[PDB]
Parts: structure tokens; C-alpha cells; sequence
């Protein structure tokens, strides 16, 4: 199905722009990297997977560079879908 | 929502493998329907294709 083809966890914000979970995730056993410059969170998959819906959470900024959340130094609010 | 699509899987599922789907939030950087298998995998589809628009309302009927 390719390896680019799996959805990619996001949060959003209190401005309600959605951004990536981290940069990499494997996909249908493959490595999928998102693409250098987008708007990512410093957040492990397995610590997202436990995050409640609709509960505020503190994200560290970052941006992807070689498929790595590379941190920004900043925080801000951020919420998982339903 | 809770998870977008970067790219579309560029090929047909069949209809058979086909479980469920949903549309991704329009806050994401692309639209996409991303059809669930009955396997279990999530597949990013192009929203704007006549097939992937067809599978959704096959689904839809079904319902």
C-alpha cells in the first residue's frame, strides 16, 4: 500500500491548526517520514496513544528535519481528537 | 479527528477488503478518506478519485 499511505497522528491547538505527532512512524512495515520543515510536537507515539481526548496537554514545539521532531524551545496547549 | 494523510495509495482496493472508512478533519494539510480494512489496516485515499468516492457510498449502503 506503499509506506507513505498511513495516517499520521496530530494534535491541535487552541488556534485549532493540527500538527504532527513526531516526524517518522513505520507504515505497513516500512519507514514514512514526514517531510523537512513541517510542524511537529515533541511527542512519542506511545505516550499520544495514552493521551485522553479532548484533555489539554503541554507540547513542545518543534519542526522535522530528517524525520526527527527537532525541538524549538517552546510549549504550547495542545488536544487530542475524537 | 485525530490523525492525517500525506500521500494516497495510488492503486484499488477491493471492495470485499473493505471495513469501514472515515474523512480526516479538514484542519489537516490534505483532505483524504482513509478506508479501514478488514484486516485492521488504514489506508490514506484520495478524496477527489471516482473510485474512492464510489467505495464510500458502496460502504455508505451498506450501513
Amino acid at each position: 500500500y506503499g509506506t507513505d499511505t498511513c495516517p499520521f497522528p496530530v494534535l491541535a491547538n487552541k488556534t485549532n491548526k493540527a500538527k504532527f505527532v513526531g516526524c517518522h512512524q513505520k507504515c505497513n512495515g516500512g519507514d514514512q517520514k514526514l517531510t523537512d520543515g513541517t510542524a511537529c510536537y515533541v511527542v512519542e507515539r506511545k505516550v499520544w496513544d495514552r493521551m485522553t481526548p479532548m484533555l489539554w496537554y503541554e507540547c513542545p514545539l518543534g519542526e522535522c528535519k530528517n524525520g526527527v521532531c527537532e525541538d524549538l524551545r517552546k510549549k504550547e496547549d495542545c488536544r487530542k481528537g475524537n | 479527528g485525530r490523525e492525517c494523510c500525506l500521500e494516497y495509495f495510488k492503486g484499488a482496493i477491493p471492495l470485499r477488503k473493505l471495513k469501514t472508512w472515515y474523512q480526516t478533519s479538514e484542519d489537516c494539510s490534505r483532505d483524504a478518506i482513509v478506508f479501514v480494512t478488514v484486516q485492521g489496516r488504514a489506508i490514506c485515499s484520495d478524496p477527489n478519485n471516482k473510485r474512492v468516492k464510489n467505495a464510500v457510498k458502496y460502504l455508505q449502503s451498506l450501513e
